């Protein structure tokens, strides 16, 4: 999930924070699922490499 | 295809450039004989014999 949708910068000072929303506040929507990219690549034009 | 006059030449799912172009991991060759007149009962899938 860091590698291939959202990393964090390492230069800037960084605070990772995980929150789950209260039943009480319903401004936020949920989604269908979580979703997530597993992999990300591409093949090149000769198709040997990728 | 020098050695041999080629009567067909198909590939399915793939492209022959494409396949002398890039590196195979593994090549499988088989030689059979066959008779000519039957080059539609010869397919990679078919309901034929």
């Amino acid at each position: 999930i860091s590698q291939f949708n959202y990393k964090q910068s390492f230069s800037n000072p960084t605070c990772l924070i995980l929150a789950t929303v209260p039943h009480n506040l319903t401004t936020i929507t949920k989604p269908l699922k979580y979703s997530y990219i597993n992999k990300c690549s591409r093949l090149l034009s000769d198709d040997r490499t990728e | 295809l020098s050695l041999f006059s080629v009567n067909d030449f198909t590939c399915s799912q793939i492209s022959p450039a494409a396949i002398a172009s890039n590196c195979y991991s593994s090549l499988i060759l088989d030689y059979f004989s066959y008779p000519l007149s039957m080059k539609s009962d010869l397919s990679v899938s078919s309901a034929g014999p």
